[PDB]
């Protein structure tokens, strides 16, 4: 269960989402690579 | 750690531990001996266990065919009844031959050398067969123990083919119980759904990150549960597989551990001599302590079986200085390979290669050289490149090709934990006196290190213009030069001895060589005093210095066929002595020589002074080696190797070259080898030797002719050594008769040697009650007549 | 796969709307076609 | 037995002071070597075979710097590698040589000046 | 034998342009640690360059 999860990172484990501050290479690398090898 | 060890060091070091642990260790597993009506009891006092020296020394025991060997005597206890029935005698429990100081054992008259063994290490490792996750323990007896996932978990302990129990229920025959499993494992509820010697205990230990003491020397039941335990981690991918083929996961036994395996065996047998003769002792009466229940056969000939018939104890490969010296180091899977210059056995018996540490700042190291195992050394960046790079930025960015875990990779010094400083380090001692290593194919790096292991040493040796550095080292420690024993004044040599005199004692030592020492020299303790055969000034010296072309004649080197000048034969130059009464063996059409860089040839030829290819100094060359070998075994080591050992020649320098020189300098070693070229050249005013146009090369003439070769020939003069020197087969009579030429065929497998082998073939099936009977027909009558069979 | 090489030194050229942006097997950015298409080298 | 790899003896200071107070049928050379310095490597095997060649007939010693750096300077040593001569009639003056001085000169100090 | 095919150091001949070329492969393989290191190609990638 995904969303329980989530919680138990939050609560416990200390999870927060932080913004990524990225570089364009590193963001264009960050959504290519969600498409595909080549 | 400063320095190259001493090679033979590594059976030094084991035969000393064997000494310092192993005769106690062997000696306090013997137990009391009690006899069949429980009233006599007898016992060895291990304390009391004194070796005493050999009283025949080694050159006597080599002539008299003999061990050299030390007696061990322990007092032995023995109560033949109650009170005053005991005897307490010192009794003499038998020879441990003794090894002598460069690594050898004399066992009766032969010197035999114990090769080390290489085994898997004891501990526990995880293969994924086909997944199948598959935990196997390795205990120092080398005893399997196996356990299994294929599915669903439901871990199997195996212990044969048709025998498979639940690791639950294993752990119940250990009683341990479910409550402790609950408590002692990490997924206690996958568990609940199914409803070594001290090497092992540390790479158990190490590798399941357990914490057992080391006293535990056992297998523990949870060590069982923490291997089912990482068995489930391996099943999620919590882990990793091991790989069993990788140096890392190898133990290598030394002479220590042998020697003391063959003291547990010999014990074992007293043990039964002891018991069988105290049951003679009890049944006849017979006579107390005669010496005692202790005969001087079980260790004596357990030893020299040992010796005599154990693969890894092989006779002393006496050809050369340098055979001496490898055959001590070498490594066998079996009971192979060679034991880098630089590693060493380490306590736990893995083999550990030294490296600078890179500790920066913070810590105040005395000693910065680490020794590592390959089990160490890949959780380690090892640098094996140069500060010798700068930029705008700083030296600690620049980065440098490093090795961690098996990767290769690029990182900047500054991630650099360690580095490789030692240009040896990696080499086996026959690859080490290579030089120019780096510019040969490492393909025939093995066969280059296998030709000067069949050098035969010569009359007149002659010291190599170009070597590694490594040549004093094995001389060293080959123990064929008489090392000085002691300090003193030379007193008095000749051919037969040399004698010492300081702290105001003399000392004689005879020799079995030459004496280097004039006789008014002053001797450090462990300096030079005579050189041995194949040794000139402290120096191995296995080959000579031959000038040499390498051009392709008419054809009597095709192929890397040798020419040699009669003058090799004039000169005794490669004349050697073979003892059976000696023969002085000149060198020979036929023979065989080799450079060190692998390049091999047969003498095909032997010209006349005057009928050789001549230099423009005059000089005829003395052989002609094929340059149609260089490409072909991809040797361009040997070329400078000619090159730079002409400079040497002509400027009267020896050369001393470490491997990877590149490593200073791009072009380094063609920097040095043209440097001397041209300093030799401008020195002896010889413009051929540096010619600008085509460096290293000449124009050289025809001795029959007088005419120039029209294009320049490379020339050196290189160190050459001189080597060391019917089945009718299924693929030739498959050969023979596919020429149909089936006569020779029958006379190869008949009358040289129906046929007697036939009869022998029906006479075998006959004795298996089979009747192999021969018919003929007769073409004109139909008659069968039965073959003679 | 083959490599196309440059021949001269000089200024590549050529239309790059005609060919589709990618992502390089080595992560570099590149375009890849499908096309027969033209590069210059102003050499 | 096995014989000791070394003759050129290490002193403290004390132990120094001790060997020039009391008498000495032979002459005493000092050597202040320091471990971390390179001509010491050199002048350390020079010393060792001064000390075989002249056995008995020569007391060779050496003070590591490292150690008895203050005593050093109180013997106006000014740098390594450096050595005393030490002449055992108290009444000479002393040789200090600085610098590597060839085994021939210790040899000439020791038969000529000593 | 009129002829010879002696070989020697600078018999050899390293095709000229190989520094340029490796000077090449190194400035890329340079620029893709650095990039590496910047979380911008991972070491799949890295190892296939």
């Amino acid at each position: 269960t995904e969303d329980e999860a989530r919680r138990r990172n939050w609560i416990e484990r200390g999870w927060a989402p932080w913004e990524e501050i990225l570089t364009p290479e590193a963001d264009f690398a960050r959504k290519s690579l969600n498409e595909g090898e080549e | 750690t400063s320095t190259i060890p001493g090679f033979n060091q590594i059976q030094f070091e084991g035969f000393y531990r064997f000494i310092d642990q192993g005769l106690i260790e062997e000696l306090s597993k013997f137990p009391k001996i009690e006899d069949i009506d429980h009233e006599i009891e007898f016992q060895l006092f291990v304390e009391t266990y004194q070796l005493v020296e050999p009283l025949i020394k080694e050159r006597d025991a080599v002539y008299e065919s003999l061990t050299y060997s030390s007696e061990l005597y322990v007092s032995a206890g023995l109560i033949w009844k109650t009170n005053r029935n005991m005897q307490e005698q010192r009794i003499f429990i038998g020879n441990i031959p003794l090894m002598n100081s460069l690594g050898t054992s004399i066992v009766n008259g032969i010197y035999r050398v114990v090769i080390n063994q290489i085994l898997q290490s004891p501990g526990i490792y995880y293969q994924s067969e086909l997944s199948v996750y598959t935990g196997t323990i390795i205990s120092d007896w080398g005893g399997r123990l196996e356990l299994e996932i294929d599915k669903k978990a439901r871990i199997w302990a195996r212990v044969s083919r048709k025998q498979k129990i639940s690791i639950l229920v294993l752990s119940s025959a250990m009683g341990s119980n479910l409550r402790e499993i609950l408590e002692n494992v990490c997924y206690p509820e996958i568990f609940l759904s199914f409803l070594l010697g001290r090497i092992g205990r540390r790479n158990i230990n190490w590798r399941l990150n357990l914490n057992i003491p080391q006293n535990n020397i056992f297998l523990l039941p949870r060590d069982i549960l923490a291997a089912a335990d990482h068995l489930i981690g391996m099943k999620f991918g919590m882990g990793t597989l091991d790989d069993m083929n990788h140096l890392k996961n190898k133990r290598i036994r030394s002479v220590a551990d042998l020697l003391q395996d063959q003291l547990g065996l010999a014990l074992a047998r007293l043990e039964n001599v002891v018991k069988g003769t105290i049951g003679g002792a009890i049944r006849h009466k017979l006579i107390p302590t005669p010496q005692n229940l202790v005969t001087s056969t079980p260790l004596t000939t357990t030893y020299e079986s040992f010796f005599g018939l154990h693969p890894l104890s092989q006779v002393l490969d006496r050809t050369n200085p340098l055979t001496q010296i490898v055959h001590g180091r070498k490594l066998s899977y079996l009971g192979i390979g060679s034991l880098s210059i630089h590693a060493r056995i380490g306590d736990w018996g893995s083999l550990e290669s030294p490296f600078y540490e890179l500790v920066e700042k913070s810590k105040k190291a005395q000693i910065r050289m680490l020794f590592l195992s390959p089990s160490q050394d890949e959780y380690y960046m090892i640098a094996a490149g140069n500060s010798l790079a700068l930029n705008r930025g700083i030296q600690e960015e620049q980065v440098v090709p490093a090795r961690y875990r098996q990767e290769f990779l690029t990182i900047a010094w500054e991630e650099v934990h360690l580095r490789s400083i030692f240009p040896f380090q990696y080499f086996s001692i026959g690859a080490s006196l290579i030089p120019f290593i780096e510019h040969n194919d490492a393909n025939r790096a093995l066969m280059s290190s296998n030709m000067q292991r069949q050098a035969v040493p010569l009359s007149r040796s002659e010291k190599c213009i170009v070597g590694t550095g490594l040549e004093r080292q094995v001389a060293l420690d080959s123990g064929v030069p008489a090392i000085a024993e002691h300090e003193g004044k030379i007193l008095y040599t000749d051919t037969e001895k040399i004698i010492l005199s300081g702290n105001e004692n003399t000392l004689s030592i005879p020799l079995i060589q030459k004496p280097q020492v004039r006789r008014g020299k002053c001797i450090k303790k462990g300096q030079i005093l005579a050189d041995g055969a194949a040794t000139v000034g402290g120096e191995l010296a296995l080959g000579k210095n031959i000038l040499v072309a390498y051009m392709p004649w008419e054809g009597y080197n095709f192929e890397d066929a040798v020419l040699i000048s009669e003058c090799l034969v004039y000169g005794d130059i490669y004349t050697s002595f073979h003892i059976r009464i000696s023969q002085k063996r000149e060198i020979k059409v036929g023979d065989k020589v080799a450079g060190r860089h692998g390049n091999k040839g047969i003498i095909s030829k032997i010209l006349p002074r005057q009928d050789m290819p001549y230099l423009q100094d005059g000089r005829p060359v003395d052989m002609v080696f094929n340059p149609l070998g260089v490409p072909s075994r991809m040797n361009v080591g040997q070329i400078f190797e000619c090159s730079l050992g002409l400079a040497g020649s002509l400027l009267d320098r020896h050369y001393r070259i470490a491997p990877f020189d590149e490593r200073y300098e791009q072009e380094a070693s063609r920097k040095l080898v043209f440097s001397e070229l041209y300093e030799a050249s401008k020195q002896t005013a010889n413009p051929w030797v540096f010619e600008p146009e085509y460096p290293g090369k000449s124009r050289i003439f025809d001795g029959r002719t007088g005419d120039p070769f029209e294009q320049p020939v490379i020339i050196g003069k290189p160190y050459i050594l001189k080597l060391i020197h019917q089945r009718v087969g299924e693929m030739e009579v498959w050969a023979l008769e596919g020429f149909g030429v089936a006569h020779i065929l029958q006379e190869m497998l008949t009358y040289k040697s129906a046929p007697e082998s036939f009869r022998l073939l029906v006479r075998e099936l006959r004795s298996l009650a089979l009747e192999l009977n021969h018919f003929l027909v007769s073409e004109k009558n139909f008659q069968i007549n039965r073959k003679e069979v | 796969a083959e490599h196309v090489r440059a021949p001269y030194n000089g200024k590549i050229k050529f239309n790059e709307d005609l060919v589709h942006p990618t992502r390089t097997r080595h992560g570099h950015p590149a375009f890849l076609c499908y096309i027969d298409l033209s590069v210059i080298i102003e050499s | 037995f096995v014989r000791e790899d070394y003759l050129v003896r290490k002193l403290t200071a004390e132990e120094l002071q001790e060997l020039v107070k009391g008498e000495r049928k032979v002459p005493l050379i000092v050597d202040f070597y320091a471990t971390w310095c390179g001509p010491c490597i050199l002048m350390a095997q020079e010393l060792e075979m001064l000390a075989v060649e002249y056995e008995s007939n020569a007391m060779i010693v050496k003070v590591d710097t490292d150690d008895e750096y203050e005593f050093a300077r109180d013997m106006q040593v000014r740098g390594l590698p450096t050595l005393f001569f030490i002449s055992p009639d108290p009444s000479k003056d002393a040789i200090r040589t600085e610098g590597l001085i060839p085994l021939q000169m210790m040899r000439d100090i020791i038969d000529n000046d000593m | 034998t009129a002829t010879s095919i002696s070989l020697g150091i600078d018999d050899l001949l390293t095709i000229p342009s190989k520094g340029w070329l490796v000077q090449d492969a190194e400035q890329q393989s340079l620029i893709l640690e650095k990039h590496h290191h910047y979380g911008n190609v991972h070491a799949v990638e890295k190892l296939r360059q």
